[PDB]
């Protein structure tokens, strides 16, 4: 499966690479207070 | 790794096929540090 | 003649048919891959990996050698190893650890 | 700490040299070129908002 | 053979009933997605939902 | 969200209930309130602090 | 490997130097 995604780049935890959750990219910090 | 990968389909105590293949690969002069993984 | 055609790895494609050993041997090249940082990265190295595959009711072995190795030599060596494994599948291997020498002095005489 | 005018007080500042130090993450050009190509597309534009 | 046109998407969110929306991103999966050339003449592969 | 989350039919956020009757004694001060929870609104008793 | 390294585009091996 490591050929269909960037899994070799992520640090491993044994045999399972530690990828982020899919809905992890993006951010929103905004207030006037 | 390498562009070419060879596959053997053998018809098939202590395992012996993996040590045999490792010794055969190590017999090649240009190849060192044969790794066995299962 | 020729029982299993499965190709467990999708990234590697076959280049020659399952030639038989008078087991069977199949040579698979690798498809395109990602970019490399530099051209001197694919054939660079000497370690060879012998991957084991689950038994399919037959055993499959994934042996990968570096590029510079001669394909004819690799094929001949793998064929000889397969023939040896088929013939042999002993006490000689047992002698080289769990038989001991000094403990092999009560049983021979008593 | 005192709301006093520093102009009349006589404080002065003299800037000798100004440089900026850019920090680059060393990442293999293999993946760096891929990342810059994918961020040079029009759908992968970076959006920023004032806090 | 020219690639078949892809339908444009417009979703709904809150009172907003006609927000322009791009197709959602999905990780590539061989079972669901396949690589098909946009133009058969030159290779520009892309993922489609089969 | 903006659907079925908030009304616009002119209901107060806070209500002050004048006691229906009050009676004092040398020991205690007892007050009685008759609070009505609207007709189409729900009250949480984490509010309703005595003032 | 691809037929060794390329040559500059546009007895080879061995020496027999002796005598003294």
């Amino acid at each position: 499966m490591d050929e269909y995604n960037y899994a070799a780049l992520a640090p491993r935890q044994g045999s399972r690479p530690m990828l982020s959750q899919w809905s992890g990219i993006g951010t929103h910090e905004m207030h006037g207070g | 790794r390498g562009n070419l990968t060879y596959r053997l389909r053998i018809p098939v105590f202590l395992p012996l096929l993996a040590p045999i293949i490792a010794a055969a690969i190590g017999a090649i002069p240009g190849i060192a540090s044969v790794a066995i993984q299962a | 003649v020729v029982l299993d055609e499965s190709n467990p790895t999708p990234s590697y494609k076959p280049v020659t048919e399952q030639k038989v050993i008078l087991p069977t041997i199949q040579v698979l090249a690798s498809k395109k891959r990602r970019m490399a940082e530099n051209e001197d990265d694919r054939g660079a190295g000497s370690v060879a990996e012998v991957q084991m595959r689950e038994v399919k009711p037959i055993q499959t072995v994934d042996v990968s050698v570096p590029d510079h190795s001669t394909p004819m030599e690799v094929v001949q060596s793998l064929s000889r190893a397969a023939q040896v494994a088929q013939r042999l599948t002993v006490e000689a291997m047992d002698l080289s650890a769990p038989v001991d020498a000094k403990p092999l002095d009560l049983k021979p005489v008593d | 700490t005192l709301g006093n005018d520093l102009r009349v007080d006589g404080a002065t500042v003299n800037i000798t040299s100004v440089n900026l130090y850019a920090s680059f993450f060393p990442m293999s050009h293999n993946t760096a070129s891929t990342l810059e190509a994918m961020l040079r597309n029009d759908t992968n534009d970076q959006s920023f908002n004032d806090y | 053979e020219v690639m078949a046109p892809q339908p444009t998407l417009v979703a709904e969110q809150g009172a907003m009933k006609a927000v322009p929306v791009i197709k959602p991103a999905q990780p590539f999966t061989p079972a669901v997605h396949e690589t098909q050339r946009i133009v058969t003449n030159l290779p520009i592969t892309t993922a489609v939902t089969r | 969200p903006t659907h079925d989350v908030t009304t616009e039919r002119s209901q107060r956020l806070q209500l002050r209930f004048v006691p229906v009757d009050r009676e004092d004694t040398q020991y205690s001060y007892k007050t009685r309130f008759q609070l009505a929870v609207g007709d189409n609104r729900v009250l949480d008793m984490a509010s309703t602090y005595f003032d």
